[PDB]
């Protein structure tokens, strides 16, 4: 639904306006889980090729962890940018059309009548 | 001393004086003397020693007091922050009212045992107070269901108030 | 008061110590049957002290010592009612059990599991005293089902006998049918009187009492082996004779009658129930006595005598003489 | 069967006896607290609203 | 035979080789330590200390407090002639019934 | 809840990284430490639940279920040792990994604050459960039992997924605290009749409801002992816990939509109790016994009274320990005679005096002998249903009679009569077997002293 | 083995839906459910009517 | 007897005990982010004691 | 007894052109 957004940044992984948003922390729990998925890939790689799962090729296991974390960091930046843009458009539209989003008249439960249904 | 006598009233005691009409030795008196000597006395000594240790290390605990907060009637629709505090207060008062019914029930049960065969007359005061509190408890907290809440209690009240308002008006129509 | 209440509770606690010591605290299997018997002997003596006090000044008290559970507006406490009925039945039950246990040491001398047999007999005695001393329905129900389960374990004592297991399971079957009335009574009292305590049950004194009392009458039928649920009591003459002497002839089968006596303040204001209890008892005394005129087994004959006696007790409740029914239990 | 019941008793009493002794000592030489009114301008700790010393310790340490 | 299949093995009774077996393992050293952890952590810790912990919960579900509070209110209201408990949980002044 | 989630996950490294001969010792010891720490969840307040974070919360309803779940894991490891003693080491550790992953999902299910998170974890218990049944089951029928267990749950769950997402769009949140305040009544329309069914049929099939229970005799019989303990003790309670939550947003439509399910439950328990009087398989008799006790819980939840919700919580926890114990007792016999027929080994009280004591206690609590919490929960539901309608006392009472008949019938066929002459390998009960039964019954009988911790939020 | 096998597993493969099995299935499967529905629905409709009118004695009915 | 076959066959016993400490640690961290109403609720709001900066942490 | 595993009869159900 946001394919044709007014932002004239087409086919860009991270439009320059995305640099106004905070980057993910390197200790982000989402980034730790992505790194963990890299570790599982390392162990599964050892098992299918019949190597000591925990010990074999520590050089290859590190590259699995690093590769996943590296790609995960940028997918999180774009993930957070897209949600930031979603809220930006939503609030702008609500401001541009005040008649469609009126402030409801406040009422208190001492004034609002609610039907009572006995449980007996 | 241990408990407040106003909440749990007990009528003043009256013990008939012994008026024996037999020269035989009343065994209960002799057993009473023995019990007060071989049981009551040793127990008191242990309690006195224990009590003294308590006075050496004396410390206090306090009865928590909750300041009143706006109730459900003053909460705006779909305002969780106000509704949350109003609902928690209602649940607390619900527990207090449950124990009040227990206090009155305890007085009613205590009266029945104390008065013996005269309970049906001497306990009319307790029964009337028991009937009043129960009806007050029933009107507020009954038929709400397992998922009861302040909102459901308020709606039941407004239903009862409307019927009372209409019932008085309908009767006054004649 | 202090002596009265303290000596009333020690009677119950004294009977528990032989059970507690079975957890290899003090070990003496050779005299354990004698150990249980001696405890009953002392339990009778201590129970007499409250009994003599009641005879003197008509003293009675309630002891709600422990607060167990509180379901909103229903406070359940471990309450013992030391009154006319409890102060008089406890000495009698202990006095009879005292003789039963001494008899058992001779009758069951050659039984390999005599230690188990005496533990089971004492377990029944504790449950009956809970039943007799109960002040609220839930505690009364613990003893109610307790005596039933101990009856099952003692009726089927010789478990290699297919015909003893049938008698034990038959006793559970019939008593459970009567428990429907007991659960019905508890539900009605909670729904209407908002209580299970006998103090508040009598104080409110409902007039419409056909349903709760019909429940108690049905409960009495199964427990006291009145007509309709009678056949199990003759069948209960399959376990050792000492069981027949204590439970199914003297102390257990009088549970159904004892329940209606405890609720006499309600029955005496309801003539409808008295008619049912009268007729139910009348057929039981006639029918069971009639079945005893041609029996050959000596234990069976006494069993049909007990059912006939229980029918007479139910008749006494049906003529609005609750205290004579109790006096017949003790005698 | 006899070996199991002796093992069960040993491990029930291995910590049961120290707890039984420990509770008795607290009840004797410490005892329960005393209901007292809140001093003017004093805010008790959340664990000072309970009576038994063990309850206060449980509330203070874990809860 | 329809295939080459091993004959069904017979069961092994752990009592035959180790009459002191606790039923946990063939190895006596593992078998004894399997039993000790189960009994110590199962009975000596969870059931005994857990039982004591549950017994001394600091006023579980606030039920003891509600009893003191009820006594305080009952004393206050009986000393001023107010009803013990009213049929309205909320003051009607705040309620605005329809029409 | 991270103080229980993380330790549970660490049981997987502990199992794989431990010595070959210490997998059972180390997993059992540390899973018991986790169970010990779960007692800290009893910091329950009388007005407010114990809300940890945005994801997890624990009120008086979740706490008893959490302690039961974490208490069963060590008991499941004790039970499984015999029949896994002669299996490949890696596959023994995979079996243990399945049990740990099942506890991980359960404790997160009972604490999830958001119903869609509840659904995911509620639905995630299937995978580890199915694998246990089909891989380490003993018979050929285990393969047909997994399919029945799988497509019965999913056939009901997938409609629940649509209903939950529908409620979020309309209400704006599936957070349970939010629903407690934003809940609106359900109007009586054909559209809401099928919202109600979607929200409930998922939880009905897991209880199970009579009629939708054919998967339970298959899954509880063809599964290993460890599978049968979790299946009957906890996994049946995901249905009960679900209904105790989702009925908040279903009033007042539950007043009339509960009639067909109350009749299926009130009449169903007589039907399933009667089936137990003629079952030739001891394990199958225990499975059919679960359907009768869970029928009381369904009635308890659908009438929505404080006494019914207190009974339901006690019934679930009480039946959790009793059902698990009964399966273990039946399994101890099976590990000797290697057959599930009830009438094959008899008079076992002559050869196993102490194991017959456990049989007696297991049966007494099964038939709800007071003051056991089995009776407390059943008694509370009977009182609540009597107020719902006085005639229900007939059906409740009849079930008590039938319940005591099959309970003692099971105790009399296997523990009495004459021993089977040709069975000559009834070795004395091991310490492992005896300790397994104590860890069930002893906590079950202790809760009678302080039963308020298993009476739920409405205590 | 043959006794238990016939009692459990060999029943359905030998089942044929006919007049006898169909009629007995409904009479013993659906009859009791319909019977108890009208016994309870009628009873609760009756009771609910009295409570609204105020003709049902609930003086001390505060436990449910 | 020697760490060569002691600290390698028994190091796994810190895995679960250490997972509890780490879990208990993260539970406290969550409380740091849920302080929007610390000493700001109508029920328990009050004035800070002479020596304190946060009513609870 | 011993855990059941498929025999040739069971496996040949899955060796045909169709199920
Ligand atoms: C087994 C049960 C647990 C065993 C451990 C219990 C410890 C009790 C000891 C203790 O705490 O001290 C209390 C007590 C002090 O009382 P306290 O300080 O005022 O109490 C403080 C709180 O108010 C009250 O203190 P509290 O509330 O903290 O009491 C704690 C205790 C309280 O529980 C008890 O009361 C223990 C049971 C005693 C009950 C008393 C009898 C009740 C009536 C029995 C009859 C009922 C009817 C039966 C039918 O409960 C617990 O222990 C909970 C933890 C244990 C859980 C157990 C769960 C499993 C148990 C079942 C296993 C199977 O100890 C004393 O020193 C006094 C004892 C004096 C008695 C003898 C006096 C005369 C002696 C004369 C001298 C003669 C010289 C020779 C000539
Ligand atoms: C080689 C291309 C074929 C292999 C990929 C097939 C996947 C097709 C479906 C998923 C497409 C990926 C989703 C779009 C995306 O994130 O990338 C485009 C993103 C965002 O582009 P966008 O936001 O302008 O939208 C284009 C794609 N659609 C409309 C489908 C969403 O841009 C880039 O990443 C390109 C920059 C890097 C260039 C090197
Ligand atoms: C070591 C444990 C020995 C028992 C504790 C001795 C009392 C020491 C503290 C005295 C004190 O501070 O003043 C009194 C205080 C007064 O209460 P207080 O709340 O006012 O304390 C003020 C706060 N402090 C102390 C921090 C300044 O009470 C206690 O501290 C006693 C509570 C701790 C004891 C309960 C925990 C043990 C529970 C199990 C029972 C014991 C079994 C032990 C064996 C275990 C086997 C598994
Ligand atoms: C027989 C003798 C009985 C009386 C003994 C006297 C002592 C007594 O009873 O009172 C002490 C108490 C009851 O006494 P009390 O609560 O009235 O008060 C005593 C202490 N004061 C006064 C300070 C409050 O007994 C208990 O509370 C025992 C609780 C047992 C808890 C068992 C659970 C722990 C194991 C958990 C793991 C298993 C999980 C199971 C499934 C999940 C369940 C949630
Ligand atoms: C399943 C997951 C599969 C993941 C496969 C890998 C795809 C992600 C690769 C990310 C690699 C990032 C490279 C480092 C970023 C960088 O330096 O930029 C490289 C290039 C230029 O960036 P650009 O935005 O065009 O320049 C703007 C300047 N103003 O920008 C790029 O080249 C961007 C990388 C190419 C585009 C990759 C595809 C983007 C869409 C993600 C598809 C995966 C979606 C996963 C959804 C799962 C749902 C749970
Ligand atoms: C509903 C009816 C049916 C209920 C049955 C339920 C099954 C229960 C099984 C039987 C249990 C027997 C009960 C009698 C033992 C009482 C236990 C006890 O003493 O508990 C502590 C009690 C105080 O309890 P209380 O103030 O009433 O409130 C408790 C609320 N949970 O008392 C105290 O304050 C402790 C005082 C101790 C003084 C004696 C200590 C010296 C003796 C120690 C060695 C023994
Ligand atoms: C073996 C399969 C097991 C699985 C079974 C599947 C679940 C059962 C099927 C779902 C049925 C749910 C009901 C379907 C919609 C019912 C239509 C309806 O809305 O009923 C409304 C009616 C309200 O009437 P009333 O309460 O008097 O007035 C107040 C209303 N505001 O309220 C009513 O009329 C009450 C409900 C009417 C139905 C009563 C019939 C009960 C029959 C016994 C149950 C049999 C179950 C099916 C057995 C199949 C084999
Ligand atoms: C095992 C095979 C399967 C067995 C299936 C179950 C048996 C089916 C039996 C056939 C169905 C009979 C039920 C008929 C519908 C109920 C009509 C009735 O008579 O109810 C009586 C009584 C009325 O109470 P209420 O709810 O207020 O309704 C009043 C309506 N005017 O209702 C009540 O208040 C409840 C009274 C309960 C009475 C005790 C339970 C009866 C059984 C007792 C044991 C046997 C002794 C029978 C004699 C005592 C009768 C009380
Ligand atoms: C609703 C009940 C409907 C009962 C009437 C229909 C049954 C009938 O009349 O028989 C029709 C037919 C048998 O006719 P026939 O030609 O003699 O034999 C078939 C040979 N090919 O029957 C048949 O051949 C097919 C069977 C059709 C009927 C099956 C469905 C009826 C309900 C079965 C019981 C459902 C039990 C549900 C359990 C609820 C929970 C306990
Ligand atoms: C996030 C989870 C993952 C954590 C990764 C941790 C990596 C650890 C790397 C290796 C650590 C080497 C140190 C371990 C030394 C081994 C000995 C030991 O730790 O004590 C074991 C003790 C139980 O004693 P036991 O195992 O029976 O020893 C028998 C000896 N004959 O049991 C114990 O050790 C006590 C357990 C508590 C200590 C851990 C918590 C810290 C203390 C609280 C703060
Ligand atoms: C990145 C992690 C690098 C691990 C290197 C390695 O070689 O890790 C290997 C060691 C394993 O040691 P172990 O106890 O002999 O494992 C196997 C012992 N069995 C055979 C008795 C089961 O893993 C660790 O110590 C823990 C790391 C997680
Ligand atoms: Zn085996």
């Amino acid at each position: 639904m946001m394919t044709g957004r007014q932002g004239r940044a087409t086919f860009q992984f991270l439009p320059d306006e995305a640099r106004s948003l905070p980057p993910p922390k390197l200790t982000d729990p989402r980034l730790a889980f992505v790194g963990f998925l890299g570790y599982c890939s390392g162990l599964i790689d050892n098992a299918i090729r019949r190597r000591p799962v925990l010990l074999a090729g520590l050089h290859r296991q590190l590259l699995y962890i690093t590769s996943f974390v590296f790609v995960g960091y940028y997918l999180l930046k774009r993930q957070d940018y897209m949600y930031a843009v979603r809220d930006h458009d939503m609030f702008s539209y609500i401001k541009s059309h005040p008649e469609d989003f009126p402030e409801k008249d406040k009422k208190t439960y001492g004034e609002v009548f609610e039907e009572f249904h006995p449980v007996r | 001393d241990s408990w407040d006598k106003d909440v749990y009233p007990e009528p003043p005691r009256r013990t008939p004086a012994p008026s024996p009409q037999t020269s035989l030795p009343n065994p209960i008196t002799y057993l009473t003397k023995a019990f007060d000597l071989l049981v009551d006395r040793p127990v008191t000594l242990v309690r006195e020693f224990i009590e003294r240790q308590h006075a050496k290390n004396k410390y206090y605990y306090y009865h928590r007091e909750f300041r009143r907060v706006p109730d459900i009637t003053e909460c705006q629709e779909k305002d969780v922050l106000c509704m949350f505090e109003a609902e928690m207060q209602w649940r607390r008062d619900y527990k207090v009212d449950q124990e009040i019914v227990n206090i009155i029930q305890e007085r009613l049960k205590a009266c029945q045992q104390r008065e013996g065969e005269s309970h049906r007359q001497n306990c009319a005061k307790e029964l009337e107070q028991f009937t009043q509190v129960v009806k007050a408890y029933q009107d507020r907290y009954h038929d709400l269901g397992a998922h009861y809440s302040a909102r459901k209690c308020l709606a039941k009240q407004k239903q009862r108030m409307l019927a009372e308002r209409k019932a008085a008006k309908e009767a006054a129509a004649a | 008061m202090n002596m009265f209440s303290s000596l009333s509770l020690v009677t119950l606690l004294l009977l528990t110590m032989p059970i507690m010591m079975m957890s290899f605290n003090t070990y003496k299997p050779s005299n354990y049957p004698l150990y249980v018997k001696t405890a009953i002997s002392y339990a009778f003596i201590t129970s007499m002290i409250p009994t003599m006090m009641f005879i003197h000044s008509g003293q009675e008290l309630i002891i709600s010592n422990w607060h167990w559970l509180t379901i909103q507006t229903l406070k359940l406490s471990l309450s013992f009612k030391m009154d006319y009925f409890s102060m008089m039945f406890i000495p009698v039950a202990l006095f009879v059990t005292w003789s039963i246990m001494e008899f058992s040491m001779w009758y069951m001398y050659s039984d390999p599991n005599i230690n188990k047999f005496f533990k089971y007999l004492l377990l029944f005695l504790i449950t009956m005293l809970i039943l007799v001393t109960a002040n609220n329905l839930f505690q009364l129900f613990i003893g109610w089902e307790g005596v039933g389960i101990m009856s099952f374990l003692l009726i089927g004592w010789w478990y290699g006998r297919a015909d003893a297991n049938t008698a034990a399971l038959q006793a559970i079957l019939y008593n459970r049918i009567g428990d429907i009335g007991f659960i019905l009574a508890m539900a009605w009292f909670l729904t209407n009187l908002n209580t299970w305590d006998l103090q508040q049950i009598f104080m409110l004194n409902p007039s419409d009492s056909n349903m709760p009392l019909i429940g108690l009458a049905l409960a009495a039928t199964g427990k006291s082996a009145q007509f309709g649920l009678h056949p199990w009591l003759p069948s209960a003459m399959e376990g050792p004779t000492p069981v027949s002497a204590l439970l199914h002839s003297s102390t257990m089968v009088v549970a159904g009658i004892f329940l209606l006596i405890r609720f006499y303040p309600l029955t005496e204001n309801n003539k409808y129930i008295q008619s049912i209890t009268l007729c139910l008892g009348a057929i039981t005394t006639l029918f069971t006595a009639m079945c005893a005129l041609t029996q050959n087994d000596i234990k069976k004959i006494i069993a049909f005598s007990t059912s006939s006696q229980l029918g007479l007790m139910m008749v006494t409740i049906g003529i609005n003489q609750p205290y004579l029914a109790f006096l017949h239990i003790c005698t | 069967d006899k070996r199991f019941l002796k093992l069960l008793r040993f491990y029930i009493l291995l910590t049961g006896i120290p707890v039984a002794i420990g509770i008795t000592l607290i009840n004797v030489f410490i005892g329960e607290a005393e209901l007292a009114e809140i001093p003017e301008g004093y805010v008790p700790e959340h664990w000072e609203y309970f009576k038994h010393p063990i309850s206060r310790w449980i509330a203070r340490t874990f809860f | 035979l329809r295939w080459q299949e091993d004959p069904e093995p017979e069961d092994e009774n752990l009592y035959e080789k180790n009459p002191d077996s606790h039923g946990y393992d063939k190895d006596p050293a593992v078998d004894i330590w399997n039993m000790r952890v189960v009994f110590f952590f199962g009975f000596s810790i969870v059931l005994v200390l857990g039982s004591t912990f549950v017994a001394y919960l600091p006023d579980y579900r606030m039920q003891e407090w509600a009893r003191r509070e009820a006594e305080r209110l009952v004393k206050y209201r009986e000393a001023h002639g107010l009803p013990i408990m009213e049929s309205n949980c909320f003051d009607p002044s705040k309620i605005q019934l329809p029409e | 809840m991270l103080k229980y989630i993380i330790p549970t996950i660490m049981l997987m490294p502990l199992t794989w990284l431990s010595k070959n001969n210490m997998i059972w010792v180390n997993s059992t010891a540390h899973s018991l430490l986790i169970s010990f720490t779960s007692l800290l969840l009893m910091n329950q307040f009388g007005d407010n639940s114990l809300n940890f974070s945005l994801l997890f919360f624990s009120d008086s309803l979740s706490t008893p279920l959490l302690i039961l779940t974490m208490w069963l894991l060590p008991l499941m490891l004790m039970a499984s040792q015999h029949h896994l003693s002669k299996e490949n080491l890696t596959r023994k550790k995979l079996f243990i990994t399945m049990l740990i992953s099942l506890q991980l999902f359960l404790i997160m299910t009972f604490t999830a604050m958001e119903l869609i998170l509840f659904y995911i974890l509620f639905e995630a218990t299937l995978v580890p459960t199915l694998i246990i049944i089909t891989r380490w089951g003993n018979q050929t029928e285990r393969l047909n039992a997994g399919l029945y267990f799988l497509f019965y749950t999913l056939a009901g769950s997938l409609p629940l997924l649509v209903a939950l997402i529908y409620i979020q769009n309309t209400v704006g949140s599936l957070n349970f605290l939010m629903l407690q305040y934003w809940v609106q009544p359900v109007h009586n329309s054909w559209s809401n009749v099928f919202m109600w069914l979607a929200c409930m049929m998922a939880f009905m099939v897991k209880m199970p409801l009579y009629g939708l229970h054919l998967w339970l005799p298959k899954a509880h019989v063809e599964a290993p002992i460890a599978g049968s303990m979790v299946l009957a003790a906890v996994l049946l309670k995901l249905g009960g816990y679900g209904m105790l939550r989702i009925t908040l947003i279903l009033n007042p439509m539950t007043d009339f939509m509960a009639y067909p399910f109350i009749m299926l439950s009130l009449w169903g328990m007589i039907m399933t109790s009667s089936i137990c009087l003629r079952q030739t398989d001891l394990k199958s008799l225990i499975a059919y016994s679960s359907v009768s006790h869970m029928a009381l819980v369904i009635v308890a939840i659908l009438i929505q009274t404080p006494w019914s919700y207190m009974g339901a919580t006690a019934l679930m926890i009480a039946h959790g320990l009793t059902s698990s114990m009964l399966f273990c007792l039946a399994n101890s016999n099976y590990e000797r005679i290697h057959s599930r027929t009830m009438i094959l080994a008899r008079g076992l009280q002559t050869l196993l005096p102490l194991m017959a004591t456990w049989w007696l206690l297991a049966s007494l609590t099964n038939l709800a002998l007071p003051p056991t919490i089995n009776l407390i929960g059943e008694l509370f539901v009977v009182m609540s249903t009597f107020s719902w309608s006085n005639i229900t006392i007939i059906l409740m009472g009849v079930n008590m009679v039938i319940t005591a008949l099959y309970s003692l019938y099971m105790l009399i066929m296997t523990q009495r009569g004459k021993y089977t002459y040709h069975i000559n390998n009834i070795s004395p009960s091991f310490t492992r077997e005896n300790a397994l039964m104590s860890l069930h019954i002893l906590p079950l009988l202790l809760l009678t002293l302080n039963p308020k911790i298993i009476l739920g939020p409405l205590y | 083995v043959r006794w238990t096998y016939a009692r459990s597993a060999n029943i359905y493969p030998n089942f044929r839906p006919n007049t006898k099995t169909s009629l007995l299935g409904a009479l013993f499967g659906i009859g009791p459910l319909v019977f108890w529905y009208y016994v309870f629905k009628t009873d609760r409709d009756r009771k609910e009517k009295l409570i609204q009118e105020g003709k049902l004695d609930r003086t001390f009915n505060i436990s449910y | 007897m020697n760490l060569l076959q002691v600290v390698r066959d028994h190091w796994v016993h810190v895995l679960v005990p250490m997972g509890f400490v780490f879990g208990y640690y993260l539970d406290r961290k969550n409380d740091e982010k849920l302080t929007a109403f610390r000493n700001k609720s109508l029920l328990y709001k009050r004035e800070l004691k002479p020596n304190e900066e946060v009513t609870w942490k | 007894a011993r855990q059941w595993q498929p025999d040739v009869e069971w496996a040949e159900q899955y060796g045909g052109a169709v199920m």
